[PDB]
RNA sequence: CCGCCGUUAGUUGCCAGCGGUUCGGCCGGGCACUCUAACGGGACUGCCCGCGAAAGCGGGAGGAAGGAGGGGACGACGUCUGGUCAGCAUGGCCCUUACGGCCUGGGCGACACACGUGCUACAAUGCCCACUACAAAGCGAUGCCACCCGGCAACGGGGAGCUAAUCGCAAAAAGGUGGGCCCAGUUCGGAUUGGGGUCUGCAACCCGACCCCAUGAAGCCGGAAUCGCUAGUAAUCGCGGAUCAGCCAUGC
C-alpha cells in the first residue's frame, strides 16, 4: 500500500507549497523553526472552522502571514476581533511583520483536506464509518467532482482488529501528472484509540 | 657482511642485503648508503672491505640492532607485567595489545581457531 | 527518557563537546540534518505532507 | 556599475522578475546587461522511507537554488527610482552590489 | 534468454590494420579496461612476431586460429535428471570464440616473465600444432569422438 | 577560409578549428602526438580525413577540454566529422552511412541507489 | 592525549598538596580514571572508583606519566 | 535527467577575430565558439523496398537519433494477524519520596567457537620511485584556507583571497615518458608490536584518529558450494558530501 503522498507526487508544478521564501544557508534552519511554529500555532488555534493552507510567502523580516480558511463570518468574530488577538499572538511570537490573509474556498466539497475534516468529524461525533463516509463521498460526486475516495484507518466502530475502510466513487487516477489533485490527511480518533481519514480530490485534467 | 648479530645476506643490491637484516629496513640502509658514501645500487657482492667496515663502525657505533631490541621487549613487557598496564596486562593474557574486537577476529595475537561444539543459537527460522 | 532529552539540548551544559542536534518536530537526534534542525524522518513527514520550500523531489 | 545578483528559488517567476527589470531597466535607462544565468545550487540530499531499519528503500531530495544577474551602465533617475521601489519580490530575494 | 536469441554484436575492425578478431582478441586480452595496455602489449607481441619469424603474423594468427578450432564438442544432453553428456556440430560462430580465450588462456597458463613472451612463444606453438590450447583443443576434438555412443542425443 | 566542428562523447568539448595546410594538429596548446601517445584511439582521432584521405590538406588547429582523455579523442573525431561538413556537405551522405555523425550515448547511468557500480548489488546472506 | 602538558586532574595535585606536608591517612579515594599516574604519586595506595568499587593500587615509580584507568579494567574474567 | 541543432543572454568562457602583453585569455575588445536556464523544434512504421489474413517481421534512406533510443520518480485491487509507544502519536496496564530528574566511571568495544556483509593481499598485463595530462559533481565566514616560514616527515607558526561559474578545498587516480625489483613468504603482502610527536577536545589507559624508525608473521590464489553482472554495462580507477570537536567510515 505505498501510496506516495499526492502531494508528493504533485511537487513537479502540479501543486503550489505551504511556504515560498528564500533563505540562505545558516538562516534557513530558523525560517522554519519560527514558519513552523507560527503555522502549528495558527493550525491550532484557528482551526475551528475549515482551513487547508498553511501558506506563508516571506523575505526580510516581512511575512506574508496567508491562510485558506472555510467560513469567514462568526470566525472574524464581532467586529474583527477574533482575527485582532491572534494576529497579536503571531505578532508576539514573531514579532516582525505580520500580515494576516482570511480566505474563503467556496466548496466544502472541494479540497481534501476539508472534506476529510468532515469526515473525521463524523466519526470523532461517534457515527456510523461505511454510512457517513459514502454519503460524503456522494456530497463529493454531487457538488461537481472528478473523483472521490476517502478511507478511514484504524479502530473501525469497534472490536479490536483494526484496519482501513472502502469508501471510493467516480474516477481516481493519480498515476497522472496533469489531474491536478488535492489530498487530505484528517486525524481521527476515539477513546479506545486511532482512525486515519485519508481523502482524494480529482479535479481536472490539462489545466 | 657479518656486520651486526652475524647478518649476512650476500650478492644482492646492498639496499635489499640491508633489508634482509634485523635493525635495519629501506629507511635506515638509504641513510646507510648516505652516511657512508656508498653506491645503492652496486652489489653487496662486490662490496669494498672498508666500505663494510666503516659501515659496521656506523651501524654498530650508532643505533642497536636485533640483541638489544627483543631483550628490550621482554624487559619492558616485564613491565608490561610490572603491574599489568592494562595494555601489558592485555598481553600478560597471550591476546592482542589494544581493546579491538576478541569476539570474532584475533587471526594474529591468538593462535588458531580453538573448536567449540558449536551451542546452538535462537530460533530465526 | 524523552522529556529530559529536550531540556538538557535546550539549557546547555558546559563543554563545547556538550552538545548535540535534535529535530524538534519530532524529538530525536539520530539522522538529523543540521541544515534543516529536522530529522530525516522529520524532513520527510513535512517534504510529503507539502510544506517544504526551496526542496522537491530530487529527480536528477 | 549598479550591479545585481538576484537570489530566487524558483525558475518560473524568476524570469518574470528580471523580465520585469529587462523592460523597465532598459525602457527608462539605458544598456542592461541582458538575463545572465547562474549555475543552480542542486544541494543534495537523501532519506530513508519508514521510521525503520529496512535500510534500503529511499528516497532522494535536493535545493533547487535558482540565482541570476542583472547589470546596468546609465545612472538614470528613473531607473533608480521606480526600479528599487516599484517591486513584488515575494519568494525572490534579490542582491545589490554597486560594482 | 527465452524471448528472443540474443546475438553477438559488432566489435572493432583493429584500430590499426582493418579486422575484427584482432581488436576482438584484443578485448579477450583486456586487464580491467585496460584496452590501453592490453592492446599495446599485443602489438609489441605483433611487432615481435614479425621480426622473428617473418611469415605475416595474421598467417601465423590465422593458423594458430584454425589448429585451435572445434568443429564439434561435449555438452549435456537433456534426459530430465540425467545429463547424457552429447557433443554437438558446433557453430563455428562459437568455435573461433572459444578457439581465441583458449588461445589467450593457454598462453596465460605459462610461467615466464612478461605477457608478449607467454605470447609470442604459446602463438608460435599454437601455430605450428604442439600449443597448450591446442592440447585443450584437440581433447576436445578427441571427445566428439569418445563420444560416439551419443551420436543420436544432440539437442 | 575556416572550418569548425563540435566534437562531443560523453561531456567531452571539442572546438575543431580547420585550416589550410600540412596539418598543424595541435589539441589544447601541444601537438597530436605528445596530448595522445602511447594509445591507438590516437590514430582513429585522425580516421575521419582517412576515410577521405584528404588529411594533409588541413592544418588541423582543434582546442579540447572536459570528459576524459580518451573520450576527448573521440569528440574530436565527431568535431572533425562536422567541420567538413560544413565546406563539402558532399561528404555528409557517405559519411551517414559510414556512421560519422552518430554522437554517443554510452553515458554514465547514475549510481543507483543501493549498489556498488550502475548495475552491481550486494550479495546474498540468507543461507 | 595532550600535547603540551601532561592531563592531570587538579583534585589530584589539591589533595596531595594537604597529606604530604601533615602527613595524614592513606587511602586516595578519587572518582576519575582519567587523570595521570605523575611522578607526583609516588607510590601509595590508590582507591579510584573501578565502577563497583574502588580498585586501590599500590603504584611503583615506573608508572610514570601513564594515566590511571590503565590499572584496573572492571571487566571481570578474560582468558 | 541524457544525447542533435535552434532564440535571447554575456565578470566563466573567449584571438574564433585584431592591438598590446611582467608576453599567462594577462590588458583592449567581441559573442558567433565553451558554457549556463528558461524557451523550443526534433522519431511518428511517418516514408522506400520485400513479406503475413492482421499484429507485425526483415531489409533502404533520410537522419544526433529508429521501430520501447538509456534512465529516475510514479509502484493498483490485495496478501502477509509482517514490523515499529527506542520517530511520533494514541489505547489499555504497571511504576510515583521512584520503571522518575541529575552527576560519576565501567559498559552497548568482553572471548574458548559461529555464520553474514566487506576491504586488503597472496604478485611480473605485475608493482616501488620519478616526470607530465584529462574528469564531473559537491562543499567552504569565527568556515575554507593559496602561499611564505618551520620539522628529514606527522604537522605546526605566520598569513592573501570568497557568503563564490570570479578565492579556496584540489592533489584525481587509472594512465604516458623515465628509473628498480630479477619468482624471493620476496623490495610482494601489510598484520602484529616496541621507541617517539601531532591536532581534537574538560578529558584519548580501558575507548580518538594521524606521522617517523624497527618488527615486517598469516598468506604461493580458496573443496561442498553459493553471489553478482546484458554494454560505458562487468571489471578496473578515482572524487566529494550526508552525521561531523575529533573520529572507530573498508560503510553510505
Amino acid at each position: 500500500g505505498n501510496k506516495i503522498h499526492p502531494i508528493g507526487f504533485r511537487l513537479g508544478i502540479t501543486r503550489d507549497w505551504e511556504s515560498r521564501w528564500y533563505a540562505g544557508k545558516k538562516q534557513y534552519r530558523h525560517l522554519l523553526l519560527e514558519d513552523q511554529r507560527i503555522r502549528g500555532l495558527l493550525e491550532k488555534e484557528l482551526y475551528s472552522a475549515g482551513l487547508a493552507r498553511v501558506d506563508i510567502e516571506r523575505a526580510a523580516d516581512n511575512v506574508a502571514v496567508t491562510v485558506h480558511v472555510a467560513k469567514p463570518g462568526v470566525v472574524i468574530g464581532r467586529g474583527g476581533e477574533r482575527i485582532r488577538v491572534l494576529r497579536e499572538e503571531l505578532a508576539k511570537l514573531t514579532g516582525k511583520n505580520v500580515a494576516l490573509n482570511v480566505q474563503e474556498v467556496q466548496n466544502p466539497n472541494l479540497s481534501a483536506p476539508l472534506v476529510a475534516q468532515r469526515v473525521a468529524e463524523q466519526i470523532e461525533r461517534r457515527f456510523a464509518v461505511r454510512r457517513a463516509i459514502k454519503q460524503a463521498v456522494q456530497r463529493v460526486m454531487e457538488s461537481g467532482a472528478k473523483g472521490a475516495k476517502v478511507i478511514v484507518s484504524g479502530r473501525i466502530g469497534g472490536a479490536e482488529q483494526a484496519r482501513t475502510e472502502w469508501a471510493a466513487q467516480g474516477r481516481v487516477p493519480l498515476h497522472t501528472l496533469r489531474a491536478n489533485i488535492d489530498y487530505g490527511f484528517a486525524l481521527a480518533r476515539t477513546t479506545y484509540g486511532v482512525l486515519g481519514v485519508k481523502a482524494y480530490i480529482f479535479l481536472g485534467e490539462v489545466i | 657482511a657479518r656486520i651486526a648479530g652475524v647478518e649476512i645476506p650476500r650478492n644482492k643490491r646492498v639496499d635489499v642485503a640491508l633489508t634482509y637484516i634485523y635493525g635495519i629496513g629501506k629507511a635506515r640502509a638509504k641513510e646507510a648508503l648516505e652516511k657512508t658514501g656508498i653506491n645503492p645500487a652496486t652489489r653487496v657482492k662486490d662490496l669494498t672491505e672498508a666500505e663494510v667496515v666503516r659501515l659496521r663502525e656506523y651501524v654498530e657505533n650508532t643505533w642497536k640492532l636485533e640483541g638489544e631490541l627483543r631483550a628490550e621487549v621482554a624487559a619492558n613487557i616485564k613491565r608490561l607485567m610490572d603491574i599489568g598496564c592494562y595494555r601489558g596486562l592485555r598481553h600478560r593474557r597471550g591476546l592482542p595489545v589494544r581493546g579491538q574486537r576478541t569476539r570474532t577476529n584475533a587471526r594474529t595475537r591468538k593462535g588458531p581457531r580453538k573448536t567449540v561444539a558449536g551451542k546452538k543459537k535462537a530460533p530465526r527460522k | 527518557a524523552r522529556k529530559a532529552l529536550i531540556e538538557k539540548a535546550k539549557r546547555t551544559p558546559k563543554f563545547k563537546v556538550r552538545a548535540y542536534t535534535r529535530c524538534v518536530r519530532c524529538g530525536r537526534a539520530r539522522s538529523v540534518y543540521r541544515f534543516f534542525g529536522l530529522c530525516r524522518i522529520c524532513l520527510r513527514e513535512l517534504a510529503h505532507k507539502g510544506q517544504l520550500p526551496g526542496v522537491r523531489k530530487a529527480s536528477w | 556599475k549598479i550591479r545585481i545578483k538576484l537570489r530566487g528559488f524558483d525558475h518560473k517567476t524568476l524570469d518574470a522578475s528580471a523580465q520585469k527589470i529587462v523592460e523597465a531597466a532598459r525602457r527608462s535607462g539605458a544598456q542592461v546587461s541582458g538575463p545572465i544565468p547562474l549555475p543552480t545550487r542542486v544541494r543534495r540530499f537523501t532519506v530513508i522511507r519508514g521510521p525503520f531499519k529496512h535500510k534500503d528503500s529511499r528516497e532522494h531530495f535536493e535545493l533547487r537554488t535558482h540565482n541570476r544577474l542583472v547589470d546596468i551602465i546609465n545612472p538614470n533617475r528613473k531607473t533608480i527610482e521606480q526600479l528599487m521601489t516599484l517591486d513584488l519580490p515575494t519568494g525572490v530575494e534579490i542582491e545589490i552590489k554597486t560594482v | 534468454a527465452r524471448r528472443r536469441r540474443a546475438e553477438v554484436r559488432q566489435l572493432q575492425p583493429d584500430l590499426v590494420y582493418g579486422d575484427v578478431l584482432v581488436t576482438a582478441f584484443i578485448n579477450k586480452i583486456m586487464r580491467d579496461g585496460k584496452k590501453n595496455l592490453a592492446a599495446r602489449i599485443f602489438y609489441d607481441a605483433c611487432k615481435i612476431i614479425q621480426e622473428k619469424t617473418g611469415q605475416e603474423p595474421l598467417k601465423v594468427f590465422k593458423q594458430a586460429v584454425e589448429n585451435v578450432k572445434p568443429r564439434m564438442e561435449v555438452r549435456s544432453r537433456r534426459v530430465g535428471g540425467a545429463n547424457y553428456q552429447v557433443p554437438m556440430e558446433v557453430s563455428p560462430r562459437r568455435q573461433q570464440s572459444l578457439a581465441l580465450r583458449w588461445l589467450v588462456q593457454a598462453a596465460n597458463q605459462r610461467p615466464e616473465r612478461r605477457a608478449a613472451v607467454r605470447i609470442a612463444h604459446e602463438l608460435m606453438d599454437a601455430a605450428e600444432g604442439k600449443g597448450g590450447a591446442v592440447k585443450k583443443k584437440e581433447d576436445v576434438e578427441r571427445m566428439a569422438e569418445a563420444n560416439r555412443a551419443y551420436a543420436h542425443y544432440r539437442w | 577560409e575556416q572550418y569548425y566542428g563540435t566534437g562531443r562523447r560523453k561531456e567531452a568539448v571539442a572546438r575543431v578549428f580547420l585550416r589550410p595546410g600540412n596539418g598543424k594538429v595541435t589539441v589544447n596548446g601541444q601537438d597530436f602526438n605528445e596530448y595522445f601517445q602511447g594509445l591507438v584511439r590516437a590514430v582513429a582521432a585522425l580516421e575521419p580525413l582517412r576515410a577521405v584521405d584528404a588529411l594533409g590538406r588541413f592544418d588541423a588547429y582543434i582546442t579540447v577540454r572536459g570528459g576524459g582523455k580518451s573520450g576527448q579523442i573521440d569528440a574530436i573525431k565527431l568535431g572533425i566529422a562536422r567541420a567538413l561538413v560544413q565546406y563539402n556537405p558532399d561528404y555528409r551522405a557517405k559519411l551517414k552511412p559510414l556512421g560519422f555523425l552518430t554522437r554517443d550515448a554510452r553515458v554514465v547511468e547514475r549510481k543507483k541507489y543501493g549498489k556498488h557500480k550502475a548495475r552491481r548489488a550486494p550479495q546474498y546472506s540468507k543461507r | 592525549s595532550l600535547k603540551k602538558g601532561v592531563f592531570v586532574d587538579d583534585h589530584l595535585l589539591e589533595k596531595v598538596l594537604e597529606l604530604n606536608a601533615k602527613g595524614e591517612k592513606r587511602l586516595i579515594k578519587t572518582w576519575s580514571r582519567r587523570s595521570t599516574i605523575v611522578p607526583e604519586m609516588v607510590g601509595h595506595t590508590i582507591a579510584v572508583y573501578n565502577g563497583k568499587q574502588h580498585v586501590p593500587v599500590y603504584i611503583t615509580e615506573n608508572m610514570v606519566g601513564h594515566k590511571l584507568g590503565e590499572f584496573a579494567p572492571t571487566r571481570t574474567y578474560r582468558g
